[PDB]
RNA sequence: ACGAAUCUCUUUGCCUUUUGGCUUAGAUCAAGUGUAGUAUCUGUUCUUU
RNA sequence: GUAUGUCUAAAGUUAUGCUCUUAUUUACUAACAA
């Protein structure tokens, strides 16, 4: 069912969040709140703000900060975000101690698989089409591999199809070297180690041939 | 460490890895055969493959080591914890 | 032997000036200034029209500024071709990758060696990695303290020098208006 | 998985392809072409490896760990000329790095071609590089069981480095050699050239001082305390401003009179005090040890 | 700076307004 | 295929931050002693376009782990920017009021802009207030 | 050998200059002078491009605005005004060189070809051809009457901070971030000669105005070129002085390095001695990073510097006429000798 | 680009005819190896000889092979290019060969390069040709 | 995905590119003449 | 015990798969069903381990 | 529904703890119906 978002935030809903925080940062709001399907953005930020937040404090106050708090109610009234920054605390919180001086699981589970889900889920459809591709491509190469090693076994020797050239001046690497950048000429002599390679290179060859 | 000094102290070290165990000019086509021996070559080939081959182990068993979400990730986190 | 790098040589880091000063290179003779103009004028003037009369804009034709193959003899023409069809039927915007051709060696050769600030240097040169509080190319999470910072509204004193006089001040007023 | 023939062809094509395409884009990422390279090496064509490696070097010439690698894959197939040319020519481009010296003084020491190692030594030393060169040629000329030419170096180790510390291993280098004359008479070479160019155009009087107190060593291990003594004179004859000279030879005074130890030593610490500032101490030490107008007169200061 | 012999100066406006050339046409009479 | 385009009011801005993090990333290298590789800019330029951010924001851009002339030319070069932007934004509302021809999609931009920069102020000048007295 | 050449050094004496002093500041611009450049033929006005974009023509005398210019988009990184004929070259991150003309206020003929945000232009003195190169790491050569590009004197493999434009042979000086300098065989299209002696970024070049030589720098080296063979010349005492700008020098051997650290450093050209440094001011509401000396250049007099500096500011100064060589002497000259150039 | 390179045409191809007028049409072809405009240079070797002779090949590409821009042939010896590298790689050595690359962007790239093939190299020089020949004779025999 | 610029379109490959032959619109003869000054 | 070599670990050094632009945070956060598929759920029984 | 992108379009290149059965959810998708 379709409605409108408010609650209670639920300890799982708000690790939830933190973990989204952790990932996506403080000024994302509205993903934050698609992960999760009961709270709004304004909500979740709001609950960042006040409550979530590590480099926010719940320590009680000393005699000296207690002071410092009543006398800023004192001078400022009742202005209790400035209060708050003043003390350095978050302001509901510095109310509340001002104020005491003076006197089901599975829908939880299921937005959990989702969130984890989606966490651990990082990229755009790009890349993900791009990957399936890869693996459909290299399933299709197999395939043609195996078709044509079935017929070298039954007999009949076909050579792999060239990839379709997408251009006039595309290049096959196999045909010749790539932009063949020679070595620097040669001030020691190199004529034995060319025959060497040479031989190495052919006997490789006859090798796979063989192999 | 600058690369100046960790050069020469790799050099003092495999130094001590030698420490275990003619030239011929035409000079009108300027080619300089070094005769040497092909035994020395296969050693230095041997041994070059060797020192590599234990590096290249040596990050094999630091990678199997053990706030994360992918492999890439795991890493840049251990990237800001090092600081 | 004599020959292990001779591209390099240390006479080239020698400043040719710091044994001897008042080294009076040379300002350029004026008569040899006018042979580099007429050559390199004459080469720019030339590259130019040839430029101008391959263009196919016959408008820019009117700003343009024999051989033998052997101890054999032979004449060259220039055959006019029909003005429709293409004069130059060769070029046709090739894709080419140009061949570096350095075939002689250069070096780079710099004269230092720093050990005490340049190894401690590096200490306080090392960036930290850059992660942002907007926007994660590749979904890295990362810890909440690395995320968010700042850590400085304490400030709090100079700031309320003055607001005790301002608030006292109203409650006295207060006082004294409703006495 | 990979049997026959042209289906290896194939394969190399395809990883060619991305490979290439890879280097399209990021024409510079030094770590894809290395890899790529190393996918030649691993092709077993050597050619193709080679032609890669030129256009990485290329591309880039700067980042020597690709020419380290060019290098290695070049000695891995005992292909030792084409290394040692490539070698020659990295040292061309880039000679005033190390590691590539390093990189071929190794390959020639392996190789036990030491004459062509002490040759390139020479060039090397020769283009006024770091001390580390020095020293490790140094090193390669001692674990060369000979020791001339050595000498020679050393002279022009000085010429290159004139820095104390490199007398001072010289000297050290000396005591390891058996002929003891040499080590006099390198001391009184060192002296000589130090008095020659006595005006400040050299190191601090730190250097020279440590200098004197080695040579003092080496004189009171010798016989000859005489010559010492007249040096220390000459010293502080030659050379103002002679705290670390005159501590020097006050310690060899110690060493080898009571009076005057405590006298110039203590008078020494009271400029320390006064560096310090214990000034209560240092003017009454002053008091005691005088002079006496000084002492008044610094008391009254 | 108000006090030193550094001479400050806050300009906004053209002197000569997009008219009066930068260099002038030299010519016969 | 040498196509390349020029300017125009539509790339002028994507040109514009190219030129200036080439900028930039060249004057880190020239300050950066060790010769680091391009992934060790890649860090320093990305770092860059977070305290621009910042400073859009007006949160001070104050990391921990920087050397000093690195923050210090960073910066500078946001100073840069940031007046670029400012005096374009302040041409740009003169230019509506006149009526010009002026592309929606610009004029929203100049709105948000200098909504941006309205709050920048703001705040500043609450900052104002709070440090020296009311 | 290194004892005999210092010992010859300190033989010599480098001689001599009178100091300098803030004479003349002017918050002009509202963004960066990245470009000065003053007119070479009368000695009365320079202007200066701003990265607002609005060339700015400034009279010396007064001082006073004399007039704005602003054909370019993007950042006028630099400006060449030709004193061989009335035509004030610029050329923004826009990719454009355009040409004004002086003798109407206007633009007269854009050069279409750069592929990147160019970054300096430099006038052929002895031609009707100009030098101009950017990011895309190419030197281009246009002739100006016919608005072509004639020849691109490709070989560098960065951009291209600086050109300089020479009557000789070496007809162009390419400095590049590269780590390099060229020297050009313009006709041939090839680098005759490639100095290299640099760690960094050659990002401040000059030529000398008697002498036939071009200073370069580095991140911190300065060295000073001689271009007839293309040799090396003099290494400078820039030891520990900041990233250099730009490199103005003086017709009086009085070689400029302006320091992104914000110091002015001041040479004498012959020798190397760092006979000034002076730690420039900002203006009362900038950041500490932002006193930078991004241009510079001197008059036809030699006893006027400009400099472009990143306060917005147009700071100019003069030599001191009241200076002896006991009044005000030089920075007590030392070749440093610590594994150094010298 | 400027004419700076001469047509590099050989004397059994071009007739014996004390002067021939030939014809230079610039740019005017992509040549038969590297697809590179060239400028093509056509002739009559008679005047009423019906078959005209058109320079196939580019000036840079016959100097690589060190041929003729006509025939195809090595300008010293008047023979197939390819024969002439076997020829080569019998005497004084094993393996000559000139590998023109078959792909159409690489070709053009090779051809840029101002660097003499296998055989070419032997051929440009007289002194080396003529040594080769010598060579060569002492084989034979 | 989508990435900042770094190594330049370098004017070397569009030096060793073949001509076009196109005539561009400002290419098109622009105040042909040059001025100069009086010396 | 000194010298050396081989192996394992620990400390540091090296970052070794280790965040690759810009814009108005680039903009805006919903009212759906049944039919099918796909996956994921959960139960559900029994089999034998 | 589209941009767009792949695919096919025929001639043989001469070598010797689980299985199971189901019913329910939720999500996504759907030019398929409402
Ligand atoms: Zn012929
Ligand atoms: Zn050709």
């Amino acid at each position: 069912p379709i409605y409108v978002k408010g609650g209670v935030w639920t300890n799982v809903e708000d690790q939830i969040l933190k973990a989204a925080v952790q990932k996506y940062g403080t000024h994302q709001w509205s993903k934050v709140a698609s992960l999760l399907q009961k709270k709004t953005a304004r909500q979740s930020e709001l609950r960042w703000n006040e409550y979530l937040n590590p480099k926010l404090n719940f320590t009680e106050f000393s005699k000296e900060e207690d002071a410092q708090l009543l006398d800023l109610a004192r001078e400022l009234p009742n202005q209790w975000r400035t209060i708050a920054d003043m003390m350095a605390r978050p302001a509901q919180v510095c109310v509340e101690r001002y104020n005491r001086l003076l006197e089901l699981e599975d829908e939880e589970k299921e937005m959990l698989a989702e969130a984890r889900a989606r966490l651990l889920n990082t990229q755009g459809k790009k890349a993900t089409r791009k990957i399936r591709e890869r693996m459909l491509e290299e399933s299709k190469r197999i395939a043609e591999l195996q078709k044509r090693r079935e017929l070298k076994q039954a007999g009949i020797n076909v050579a792999i199809k060239k990839p379709k050239k997408k251009y006039g001046t595309d290049i096959d690497y196999n045909e010749d070297i790539v932009y063949e950048q020679a070595p620097m000429p040669g001030i020691y002599d190199t004529s034995t180690e060319d025959r060497q390679i040479k031989k190495k290179f052919e006997q490789f060859e006859r090798k796979v041939n063989r192999k | 460490i600058s690369y100046d000094q960790l050069a020469k102290l790799s050099y003092e070290k495999t130094l001590r890895n030698l420490a275990t165990q003619k030239v011929q000019k035409d000079t009108k086509t300027g080619k300089i055969t070094i005769a040497d021996d092909d035994k020395l070559v296969n050693k230095l080939a041997v041994s070059l493959q060797s020192e590599s081959k234990k590096r290249y182990e040596a990050r094999k068993r630091q990678m199997q080591n053990a706030s994360f979400i992918n492999d890439k990730n795991k890493q840049f986190n251990e990237k800001l914890s090092r600081e | 032997t004599d020959q292990i790098a001779k591209n390099v040589k240390l006479d080239d880091f020698i400043p040719k000036r710091q044994s001897n000063f008042e080294l009076s290179v040379p300002l350029p003779t004026k008569a040899e200034i006018q042979e580099c103009t007429a050559r390199t004028k004459s080469y720019i003037q030339r590259l130019v029209n040839a430029k101008l009369a391959n263009s196919n804009n016959r408008a820019s034709s009117r700003y343009v500024t024999l051989l033998l193959n052997n101890s054999h003899h032979i004449e060259v023409v220039s055959k006019q071709m029909d003005p429709l069809l293409p004069r130059f039927v060769g070029k046709k915007a090739r894709k080419v990758v140009a061949p570096t051709e350095n075939d002689e060696v250069v070096p780079v050769l710099h004269m230092d060696g720093s050990n005490d600030r340049g190894e401690a240097d590096p200490n306080e040169w090392k960036i930290p990695a850059a992660v942002s509080n907007w926007k994660n190319p590749n979904g890295y999470t990362v810890a909440l303290e690395r995320r968010v910072g700042k850590a400085l509204d304490n400030e709090n004193n100079t700031i309320n020098d003055g607001f005790m006089k301002l608030s006292e001040a109203l409650e006295n007023a207060d006082k004294k208006a409703r006495q | 998985d990979i049997l026959d023939l042209e289906e290896l062809r194939e394969y190399q094509r395809r990883k060619r392809t991305e490979y290439e395409g890879y280097l399209k884009r990021n024409r510079l990422d030094m770590g894809q072409w290395i890899r790529y390279a190393q996918f030649e090496i691993e092709q077993h064509d050597m050619r193709r490896a080679r032609s890669i490696f030129e256009r990485a070097l290329l591309v880039d010439s700067s980042f020597i760990p690709l020419w380290i690698r060019y290098i290695d894959a070049e000695l891995k197939v005992k292909c030792i000329n084409h290394a040692r040319n490539l070698m020659n020519r990295a040292i061309s481009t880039l000679p005033r790095v190390d590691k590539l010296w390093y990189k071929y003084l190794i390959v020639e020491e392996s190789l036990n071609n030491v004459e062509i190692v002490r040759s390139l030594y020479t060039k090397w030393c020769s283009l006024e590089p770091g001390v580390n060169a020095w020293n490790s040629f140094v090193d390669f000329e001692i674990r060369q069981k000979n020791w001339n030419g050595v000498r020679e170096i050393y002279s022009k180790y000085v010429m290159a480095h004139p820095q104390m510390q490199t007398w001072l291993k010289w000297v050290r280098f000396e005591n390891r050699h058996g002929n003891t004359e040499f080590t006099r008479s390198v001391y009184s070479l060192a002296i000589d050239t130090v008095a020659n160019l006595q005006n400040l155009q050299i190191w601090s009087d730190m250097e020279v001082a440590k200098l004197v107190n080695s040579f003092a060593h080496w004189e009171a291990a010798q016989q000859e305390y005489e010559r010492s003594s007249a040096l220390y004179q000459i010293a502080i004859e030659k050379w103002p401003s002679n705290q670390l000279l005159k501590a020097g030879l006050l310690d060899f005074e110690k060493q080898f009179n009571s009076i005057e130890e405590t006298i110039s030593y203590k008078r020494k610490m009271e400029y320390e005090t006064i560096l310090s500032n214990y000034d209560t101490w240092w003017l009454y030490l002053d008091l005691i040890s005088e002079f006496p107008k000084q002492i008044m007169q610094t008391f009254e200061k | 700076e108000v006090e030193v012999l550094m001479e400050t100066k806050n300009t906004q406006s053209p002197q000569t307004p997009l008219v009066e050339p930068v260099t002038e046409r030299t010519k016969l009479q | 295929n040498e196509i390349v385009k020029t300017t125009t009011k539509q790339r002028l801005d994507a040109y514009y931050d190219l030129e200036l993090r080439n900028s930039v990333m060249d004057d880190i290298l020239e300050m950066m002693p060790e010769s680091i590789r391009q992934k060790k800019a890649r860090t320093i330029l990305q770092h860059l376009s977070e305290a621009w951010r910042c400073w859009k924001a007006n949160i001070p851009w104050d990391v921990p782990g920087m050397p000093a002339p690195i923050k210090k030319i960073i910066e500078r070069y946001i100073k840069s920017k940031a007046d670029a932007w400012v005096s374009a934004a302040h041409y740009n509302r003169e230019r509506i009021k006149r009526g010009a021809h002026v592309e929606k999609t610009m004029v929203k931009k100049n709105l948000g802009r200098l909504t941006r920069l309205w709050i920048k102020n703001e705040q500043e000048r609450q900052r104002q207030i709070q440090k020296n007295g009311p | 050998l290194i004892v005999n050449r210092y010992e010859k050094l300190l033989s010599q004496r480098p001689e001599w200059h009178a100091p300098w002093k803030l004479s003349r500041v002017i918050n002009g611009h509202l963004g960066w002078v990245r470009c000065v450049a003053i007119d070479p033929v009368d000695n009365e006005w320079f202007i200066t491009g701003s990265n607002d974009t609005t060339m700015k023509v400034w009279d010396l005398a007064t001082g006073k605005l004399k007039t704005t210019l602003a054909g370019h988009v993007m950042t006028v990184r630099d400006v060449a005004v030709s004193d061989r004929h009335p035509y004030l070259f610029s050329v923004s991150e826009d990719k454009t060189v355009k040409c004004w003309d002086l003798e109407k206020n206007q633009i007269i003929r854009d050069y279409y070809g750069h592929l990147s945000g160019v970054r300096t232009v430099s006038i052929h003195p002895t031609l009707d051809l100009i030098a101009t190169a950017g990011r895309d790491s190419v030197i281009k050569l246009w002739d100006m009457r016919t608005r072509i590009p004639v020849i691109t004197l490709v070989g560098h493999k960065g951009p291209i901070n600086q050109v300089q434009c020479t009557p000789v042979d070496p007809q162009v000086v390419s400095s590049s971030t590269d780590a390099t300098v060229r020297l050009w065989d313009v006709v041939a299209g090839k680098t005759m000669k490639v100095l290299t002696h640099h760690k960094r970024s050659v990002r401040a070049t000059a030529l000398h105005p008697k002498e036939f030589s071009v200073a370069s720098a580095c991140t911190d080296d300065i060295r000073s070129w001689g271009l007839a063979e293309g040799s090396l010349l003099t290494n400078f005492e820039s030891e520990k002085t900041g990233i250099i700008n730009t490199l103005s020098i003086n017709q009086d051997d009085v070689l400029f390095a302006g320091g992104d650290n914000g110091v002015l450093s001041f040479y004498d050209y012959k020798s190397g001695h760092k006979y000034q440094s002076l730690a420039t001011r900002e203006m009362v509401g900038s950041l500490e990073g932002e006193r930078s000396v991004l241009c510079s250049t001197f008059d036809k007099t030699g006893l006027r510097l400009i400099t472009g500096e990143a306060d917005k500011s147009i700071k100019i100064w003069k030599q001191d006429e009241t200076a002896t060589k006991e009044s005000e002497p030089g920075l007590a000259w030392n070749p440093n000798l610590s594994a150094k150039r010298f | 680009e400027i004419n700076e390179p001469p047509p590099n045409i050989c004397e059994q191809c071009l007739g014996d005819e004390a002067n021939i007028r030939m014809t230079k049409i610039p740019q005017g072809s992509e040549c038969k190896i590297c697809t590179l405009p060239f400028t093509l240079y056509h002739f009559k070797t008679s005047k009423r000889s019906n078959n005209i002779i058109k320079t196939l090949i580019c000036v840079r590409c016959a100097t690589q092979r060190n041929i003729c821009q006509c025939c195809m042939l090595d300008s010293r010896w008047h023979i197939p290019i390819q024969l002439r590298d076997h020829l080569i790689s019998l005497v004084n050595e094993e393996n000559v060969m000139t590998e023109e690359a078959k792909n159409d962007m690489m070709k053009r790239f090779l051809s840029l390069k101002n660097v003499k093939l296998g055989g070419a190299q032997i051929t440009s020089d007289p002194s080396e040709a003529d040594n080769i020949v010598d060579k060569l004779k002492n084989i034979l025999l | 995905s989508h990435r900042p610029q770094l190594e330049a379109r370098s004017g070397a490959k569009a030096a060793a590119y073949t001509p076009t032959g196109i005539e561009h619109a400002r290419l098109l003869p622009g105040h042909t003449t040059l001025k100069y000054r009086k010396f």
